[PDB]
């Protein structure tokens, strides 16, 4: 009905650039057929397709592609499109629209073999263009048409073809092939070794993805994943800034690598000078143009640090030093990564530097993140615990609004390693040996802060209620009554 | 060919000035003075560029990299007394900054040396009226064939590489530049130009500058502890460049830590430095050029203009001061004021001039002139120059074919040359001031071409017959203006010449008893069987066609035992014609 | 070379050009005239806008009283304001390679195209254009937000009802494709897809083309694009202004010698004199403020505002009106002021010199330092406390359909002393003011435009002498305002072939020659030879290498041409060793017989035939003797 009326109106108008354009725009703009009449409409359109000014034909093909989404059409449209393509070789635009329509049909519903994905693929392969007509689009067509789990030869030659756009098309088709598995061969590694140095943008951007994806499959070249990682490293200093984001993310995602070679990224120092005093890819990636690449770098570092139990100690200084980056996002990411790698790590002398930051203007997010870091860090030296305690007290007395987090971080800092604090018990709470100390105020949020640490530590060490003074017992009862999610139940005689 | 003549900075530093003769054009890169030679020898020599004539006759254009004196100090001298009216190219920040520094240097020369033949304020104004501005990546056509392009360098605000390109030849002069991003200037960035020649500095070619982030971390720790101990802080740095970087770093750290101790910045050059750094935001890297939307980092909340009388003021203090060299030392005034105290710190973030009060303080002896220094000195390095890795990375990125080093010392020049030659397999040089070096070019002449010929040739190449020489042919029509390459037939029609046809007809003599009537059929069958994949057809008239070779059974000859076969072919297919004749000389199968 | 015009607007074009093996789209124009048809978006609901009577379908079948509302005998739709779009279905935009931006006004519609269609190509624009564009899109998003008017009138959109609906609703175009305003995540994605370019930066695309932006002068950063291969030129000019203004002066030098010239964005009010009309502005403003009313001024927070502010700064002291303050109210006022201040390299020479003499180039900085002019984020907040009367208020949006202007003008309309002064010429102020009519506020129309007028257009066309000229049909046809006048229609030789909304054109051009480079070894190896005066040619033989659409030749079937003279043939045969050669003449050719091998040769005009016995060495000797008596092609 509507399709027949539209066909009659178009035939009657027969205006070259006016009638066809208006009819196509109205038909596409208004609505889809939403019925089986799509086949009849397609037949009518193909009937008028025999004309001049291939712009009208291209618009008709676009309409056909749009209609193909309705899922109504199946083999009739496929056969008609194949026939039309078999003889509609005129300029590049017409073949472009035809290839787009064929791709739409193929991935719209059939997703099957038996001239559902094989005949179309063969036809497209045989229809290889001479000058950028369809080349990229036929490449992505065969990309979305996965032959079987047995095609790579054609793309192998196409990699070194004329236009970088076609190179990108081949790369994206390769990505589509991988995402369905297809067990890509090893030779693509050596072939893309040169793709790395293509001296044009938008090419390397995905060549890096290809080298990563092939490498991670299996590490066997002579060292294969190590070689690919070395290539990514030598590339991390790419001229652009868009490449470096992928460069960082992909090496971060990688997980297995030769230990000895891994540290060679960080090897160059004033840091080792400080260490003695107390006693290259990332080296450059950490300090780069704009904060995006810094964020990517820190993420990659946290990922592979998690992966490798070693190599963490080498990176603590490189993290902590990079706190005053001036970009709050990098600040937060650095704190988060330090937290995430905080395990079996020691801050013999790093304690003071990572704690100096605790005094920010408000930076409520930063200070809360620092508390989160402290509650999950590890220290080994008693003076370290003492130091952290004193800076936390300064924090509380200067910013009396996050005591509610100060207390929890102290709770965890106690529970994590109790024995460290036991020597401090006489000193931290005044217990003059032969003088009865005046009851410190019960509600003072510095005394409560220092008491919660002790009580949380006291779950483990049985000997210390002996050290506890007179007040501490009734004060413990009061705390355990007030803040039941900070002080656990104990063995004290007063509260049996 | 390329000719390079360094009139200065030849295995040395200061008074940098390069002359490039390229494709018959003379361009002068950079023209500055340098201190230490009170004689005229400080200025670059001009007896070689033009001897004693008119400069514009020989020179084409002057290029200025950045506003540092050792590069932009000779502009009045070169362009007013000597006489030059040609175009001078320099980025807007350089144009805005160099005049103030030139005036200050003029006043300093008057006050100290008082050289009679010295450019005057009016003359600086006249010279600067003759300047032309260049933005980033803006190609400016000096003439119909010579064009200059700029790039972001970051040695100081507005510093820029230059790519002097003509036709295919191109030379990239970097001048002073940095590859390590600073706290307010982005790192130098370049295309993959692939120049034939690359002029670069080597000021720090032997020093792999360590992690700048950790270096400034140490600096900030020292300043924090110093303010804690109640002492005072004096930081001598020359008013341009490093002063603003230190100011930004300290201001940001200061706002974060919320510290309140007032900090002062030396007057005199502040009123201009801050104003220019404020009006020229679109050079100051991503952090500032983004954060500009809300506030303007160069409007300082806690940095205020210094006052001399505050020198005696008690309590811990932080004060910047000038000059970084201490030779005159308004900074040296406060230094002498506080020298007795051991509580105060002082930081020297740069190299001092040897044999001066700078070197005396550099060395640790108390007696420095006879007065004894007691406060503590820290010799920091916040230079904004290129580290060895920086130079190597930049050359690798540009991918040049020949390098040339200036702005440095001879021994470091040698180390860097050795390393680079071993590494990148690239030619290097070391011109001493006044030594000209010549290098061969590759002036490939361009040519026009018809579209269709290329189209079909590329289609043939696309066909899987590659690796077999397809012998791209045709002819080059020359007009002395537009050389155009054309196909044979297109040239024929264009020139109107007749399409001469060359035909050879060979009389093959077949000696056999087979009938003449079947001779043509035998020829067809034998040729179709022998010449595989060849177009062999038997025409209805009894003749045979092999591609374009026509075989005809001629009329019976007077010799009964001899049959004549006319094999006629054109010159183009004469290869196959000769092959057919050779095959037929063996005779048909019998 | 195919050119697609996807926007009928004469000033906000969207043109998809095709060239070599690349597809380039220019401009993304958002026709914001369509917004006029909708009701205002009040900041606080007003009773008069709330209670408007409902226009009724005369048949009454459809329930259109809710969708439509009528005021002053007119009709408006009732929903969130809307926007027209370029027709994106003519060609799949996803196949578009590169997008170019002319000016912040022409890039307004960028997000829709950049995000929705799947466009993967890159975008080019100048730094001030992109920044000020990010400012304007922020302003627009904020205005449409902040009072979400959920209603969505869709029945009226039907074509059948649209036919019956009265004017101007009959006049809408592509009512179907209209789309609601985009959002901030789309804006951010669009602005992050961008890449920057300075003036005259020669950006090469795949070696396939070379694009260059040239100073236009219309506004701060507007660029006229030039696309060239090595033998062609397409100059796309959109919104130039050769008058004396603050932006960088227009450069016509490179425009000449252009194969195709696309011309767009001419003036809107051809008869308007900018200088005299700014004078009218100042005089009327002064008179109203003296009367004691209040003056409202709609204007984009950029562009013409700055020239207006310089003029007002110079003129205020003339009448000594220092008492009356200037309020500049907009959510991007402060950012726009600061961005105008920083951009020095793009201003005119006078202002660049004012910078070289340390001082902020524009005088509105001095105004703000003097406190006569105060910039505020929006009327709510500090402005309410610090208000005064009488005053002059620069509002945000000149469409009059939303922003702070709607609220101010609902507030001040009742009075008669107060006055609203239009300056931006992009909207028919009659339709703009229609919804608020009746209005006691004195309405003054002084629309300032700076784009080139038709006389200057003729001058420029004669100066550049293009091979073809392509312009919108509106210019070709005389304006409906004055059908009598002839100067109001473009004129050129050959006549400028025109176009309309959603049209496809084929440029009258043919690709003949392109650029290829020889390599010095082969160049030296080749030896030129001459057949005609001043014409030296040589047969070529090599292998082509192609990279990035760039071709080169390096060393690894030519034929004959020219008759062979029989006299020279026999002379050289005898002097080379041949003997007993006899030549006879025919009607037009010569038959020459060499006794050895019994060789007979007939030479005719453009015809030479050799017949000999079954010989090989003599045959090849004859071949090399005869081939070298002519020129090889
Ligand atoms: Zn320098
Ligand atoms: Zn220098």
């Amino acid at each position: 009905p509507s399709k027949s009326a539209a066909l009659h109106i178009d035939l009657c108008k027969a205006t070259s650039p006016a009638d066809a354009l208006q009819y196509l725009l109205q038909f596409a703009r208004k609505p889809v057929e939403a019925e089986s009449v799509e086949g009849v409409v397609r037949i009518l359109l193909e009937h008028y397709y025999k004309e001049n000014d291939p712009s009208v034909r291209l618009k008709i093909a676009s309409l056909l592609g749009l209609l193909s989404k309705t899922a109504g059409f199946s083999p009739d449209c496929i056969m008609d499109d194949a026939i039309n393509i078999l003889q509609n070789e005129k300029s590049h635009q017409v073949l472009a629209q035809l290839l787009d329509t064929l791709l739409a049909i193929g991935t719209k519903l059939p997703e099957n073999q038996a001239i559902q994905m094989r005949l179309v693929d063969v036809a497209c392969k045989h229809l290889t263009d001479t000058s950028h007509g369809v080349r990229n689009k036929c490449l992505q067509l065969l990309g979305n048409l996965g032959s079987l789990e047995k095609v790579q030869k054609i793309i192998g030659d196409y990699f070194s073809d004329q236009d970088p756009r076609v190179r990108t098309a081949a790369i994206k088709a390769m990505l589509q092939l991988h995402e369905r598995g297809l067990k890509l061969h090893q030779t693509i590694y050596n072939q893309a070794c040169k793709l790395l140095s293509d001296d044009y943008e938008q090419v390397r951007s995905a060549a890096v993805q290809l080298i990563w994806v092939v490498s991670q499959l299996y590490p066997e070249s002579i060292r294969l994943v190590d070689d690919a990682f070395g290539k990514i490293c030598h590339m991390v200093s790419d001229g652009s800034w868009v490449v470096r984001v992928q460069a960082a993310k992909l090496l971060g995602s990688m997980e297995q690598v030769s230990s000895h070679f891994l540290e060679q990224t960080l090897d160059k120092t004033a840091h080792e000078r400080a260490k003695e005093l107390y006693s290259g890819a990332f080296v450059h990636g950490l300090e780069d143009e704009m904060y995006e690449v810094r964020i990517a770098a820190v993420e990659a570092l946290c990922m592979l640090a998690q992966s490798s139990p070693s190599f963490a100690e080498k990176c603590l200084d490189f993290l902590v030093d990079m706190f005053n980056d001036e970009i709050e996002e990098v600040r937060l990411q650095s704190i988060h990564t330090m937290r995430k790698i905080s395990n079996n790590i020691t801050l013999r002398e790093d304690q003071l530097d990572t704690v100096l930051a605790v005094l920010e203007d408000s930076s409520r997010d930063i200070r809360e993140a620092l508390h989160e870091l402290l509650c999950c860090t590890n220290v080994s030296t008693k003076e370290g615990i003492h130091l952290a305690l004193v800076e936390l007290l300064k924090n509380l007395t200067k910013y009396p609004t996050d005591r509610d987090s100060i207390w929890k971080c102290l709770k965890f800092l106690g529970s994590r390693h109790p024995t460290l604090v036991l020597p401090l018990v006489p000193e931290l709470l005044s217990t003059h040996p032969f003088f009865d100390t005046a009851e410190p105020d019960m509600d003072d949020p510095a005394y409560i802060a220092v008491l919660v640490l002790i009580f949380n530590a006291a779950k483990t060490c049985p000997t210390m209620p002996a050290l506890f003074s007179d007040h501490t017992f009734r004060h413990y009862a009061y705390l355990r009554d007030s803040l039941s999610h900070l002080v656990p139940a104990l063995r004290l005689p007063g509260r049996k | 060919e390329i000719r390079v003549t360094p009139l200065g900075a030849g295995q040395d530093v200061g008074r940098s000035c390069i002359l490039v003769s390229i494709a018959g054009k003379n361009v002068m890169l950079d023209c500055g003075m340098h201190m230490g030679f009170n004689d005229d020898r400080r200025f670059p020599d001009f007896s070689y560029i033009t001897q004693n004539g008119r400069l514009t006759d020989f020179l084409d254009c002057v290029i200025i990299s950045h506003f540092h004196l050792d590069h932009c100090g000779a502009l009045p001298y070169f362009s007013e007394m000597v006489g030059y009216d040609g175009p001078i190219y320099m980025t807007h920040p350089t144009q805005a900054i160099c005049p103030i520094l030139l005036e200050d240097y003029r006043k300093i020369a008057v006050d100290k040396k008082g050289e009679a033949n010295f450019f005057t304020s009016q003359m600086i104004k006249d010279c600067m009226k003759k300047v032309v501005a260049v933005h980033l990546h803006q190609t400016v056509q000096v003439d119909d064939e010579l064009e200059i392009k700029a790039y972001y360098a970051g040695h100081v605000l507005g510093a820029a590489m230059f790519q002097i390109k003509v036709g295919s030849e191109s030379v990239v002069y970097t001048g002073d530049y940095n590859m390590t991003p600073d706290r307010h200037l982005g790192a130098a960035w370049i295309d993959k130009c692939r120049p034939n020649l690359l002029i670069t500095e080597s000021t720090y070619a032997t020093t792999i500058r360590d992690s700048k982030r950790c270096r400034e971390r140490d600096f900030l720790k020292k300043v924090h502890e110093t303010v804690e101990r109640g002492g005072k802080v004096l930081i001598p740095v020359f008013a341009l460049g490093r002063a603003q970087e230190l100011c930004i770093l300290l201001e940001t750290f200061w706002e974060r830590m919320n510290l309140k101790v007032p900090i002062y910045f030396s007057t005199g050059l502040t009123e201009k430095a801050n104003h220019y750094y404020k009006l020229f935001i679109p050079w100051t890297n991503q952090k500032i050029r983004k954060t500009f939307v809300q506030r303007n980092m160069f409007e300082f909340k806690h940095i205020k203009a210094f006052d001399r009388a505050f020198a005696d003021n008690p309590g811990p203090m932080v004060v910047f001061a000038t000059p970084g060299m201490l030779h005159a030392g308004q900074s040296l005034q406060i230094f002498r004021k506080w020298a007795g105290n051991e509580k105060n710190m002082v930081i020297m973030p740069g190299y001092c001039v040897q044999g001066t009060v700078g070197h005396k303080i550099l060395s640790g002896q108390r007696k420095l002139e006879v007065l004894e220094v007691k406060m503590q000195v820290e010799y920091m390095s916040f230079s904004a120059h290129a580290d060895a890795k920086g130079i190597m990375q930049l050359v690798g990125q540009a991918e040049p074919e020949s390098v040339l080093l200036v702005h440095g010392e001879a021994k470091k020049m040698e180390f860097l040359k050795q390393k680079i030659e071993q590494e990148l397999r690239v030619n290097c040089y070391m011109p001493a001031n006044g030594e000209t070096v010549t290098l061969p070019t590759s002036p490939s002449i361009p040519v026009g071409i018809s579209l269709g010929l290329l189209k079909r040739e590329m289609a043939q190449g696309l066909l899987p017959e590659a690796k077999k020489p397809r012998l791209l042919h045709g002819t080059l029509i020359m007009k002395d203006s537009n050389f155009r390459l054309v196909s044979s037939e297109q040239a024929l029609k264009e020139l109107g010449l007749a399409e001469h046809q060359l035909r050879f007809t060979c009389r093959v003599h077949l000696h056999d008893t087979r009938k003449e009537q079947e001779t043509a059929l035998r020829v067809y069958s034998h040729l179709k069987s022998v010449l595989k994949d060849h177009c062999v057809q038997h025409l209805p008239d009894g003749s045979v066609t092999v591609e374009s070779v026509l075989l005809q059974a001629a009329a019976p000859s007077e010799d009964p035992g001899t049959k004549v076969l006319l094999v006629s072919w054109t010159y183009q297919d004469e290869e196959l014609g000769s092959f057919l004749t050779s095959l037929l000389k063996k005779g048909l199968p019998q | 070379m195919k050119l697609y015009c996807l926007s009928g607007h004469p000033t906000l074009p969207c043109n998809v050009l095709k060239f070599k093996s690349t597809t380039i789209m220019l401009d993304c124009g958002l026709d914001m005239t369509s917004t006029l048809n909708f009701l205002p978006l009040p900041l606080v609901q007003s009773p008069r806008l709330s209670n408007l009577p409902g226009w009724s379908l005369k048949d009454g079948n459809a329930f259109l009283d809710k969708e439509l509302k009528e005021c002053s005998g007119h009709v408006f739709v009732d929903s969130v304001p809307e926007f027209c779009l370029p027709e994106t279905e003519l060609i799949d935009l996803s196949t578009v390679d590169v997008i170019l931006i002319s000016n912040y006004h022409c890039m307004m519609a960028l997000p829709y195209i950049t995000e929705h269609t799947g466009f993967t190509g890159t975008v080019y624009a100048t730094e001030p254009t992109v920044q000020i564009g990010r400012l304007l899109m922020e302003e627009l998003v904020n205005f449409i937000e902040r009072v979400p008017k959920a209603q969505s009138a869709s029945l009226w959109k039907n074509k059948d009802i649209q036919r019956l609906l009265p004017s101007p609703l009959k006049d809408a175009v592509e009512v179907s494709t209209w789309r609601r305003c985009y959002t901030m995540q789309e804006v951010n994605s669009a602005l992050s897809k961008i890449q920057l370019v300075g003036y005259s930066q020669k950006i090469e695309l795949f070696g396939a083309v070379q694009v260059t932006p040239l100073s236009s002068g219309y506004a701060l950063g507007s660029s006229n694009w030039i696309i060239q291969s090595h033998y062609e030129k397409v100059s796309y000019v959109s919104g130039s202004s050769l008058l004396t203004t603050h932006p960088q002066p227009m450069d016509q030098a490179s425009l000449k010698n252009s194969d195709v010239l696309v011309l767009t964005g001419l003036t809107q009010i051809p008869t308007a004199n900018p200088d005299g009309m700014v004078g009218e502005f100042c005089s009327n403003l002064a008179l109203t403020v003296r009367n004691g009313g209040n003056v409202l001024v709609p204007c984009y927070p950029s562009g013409v505002i700055y020239d207006l502010l310089e003029c007002l700064y110079q003129y205020i002291d003339s009448a000594g009106l220092s008492s009356v303050p200037l309020y500049f109210i907009s959510p991007v006022a402060n950012s726009s002021l600061e961005f105008s201040q920083i951009f020095a390299e793009w201003l005119c020479h006078n202002k660049q010199s004012k910078v070289y003499l340390p001082e902020p180039p524009f005088p509105h900085a001095e105004l703000i330092q003097t406190n006569k002019l105060k910039h505020y984020p929006s009327i709510h907040g500090d402005f309410s406390n610090d208000f005064r009367q009488p005053c002059v208020v620069f509002t945000g949006h000149p469409s009059l359909r939303f922003g702070d202007v709607v609220h101010f003008m609902e507030l001040w309309g009742k009075s008669s002393l107060n006055t609203v002064i239009f300056t931006e010429p992009d909207f028919s102020y009659l339709e703009a003011l229609a919804p608020y009519q009746p209005l006691a506020m004195k309405c003054i129309y002084c629309p300032i435009d700076t784009r080139l007028n038709f006389i200057q257009v003729s001058k420029l066309l004669k100066e550049v002498q293009p091979l073809h000229v392509v312009c919108p049909e509106q210019y070709t046809q005389p304006p409906p305002a004055q059908s009598h006048r002839m100067d109001l229609m473009i004129d050129c030789q050959p006549p400028a072939m025109s176009y309309r909304r959603a049209e496809v054109l084929a440029l009258p051009f043919k690709r003949r020659y392109e650029k290829i480079e020889i390599m010095p070894e082969l160049a030296d190896s080749l030896v030129p030879m001459e057949i005609k005066p001043g014409i030296s040619l040589a047969t070529v033989s090599a292998v082509l290498h192609t990279k990035d659409n760039k071709h080169l030749l390096q060393p690894p079937k030519p034929l004959l041409s020219g008759s062979i003279p029989v006299e020279q043939f026999v002379q050289t045969l005898e002097k080379h060793g041949f003997s007993d050669i006899k030549v006879e003449d025919t009607a037009k050719g010569h038959i020459v017989l060499l006794q050895e091998a019994e060789t007979l040769i007939q030479i005719e005009e453009d015809s030479t035939h050799i017949i000999c016995d079954n010989d090989e060495m003599l045959r090849v000797r004859l071949r090399d003797l005869v081939l070298k008596f002519l020129q090889k092609f």
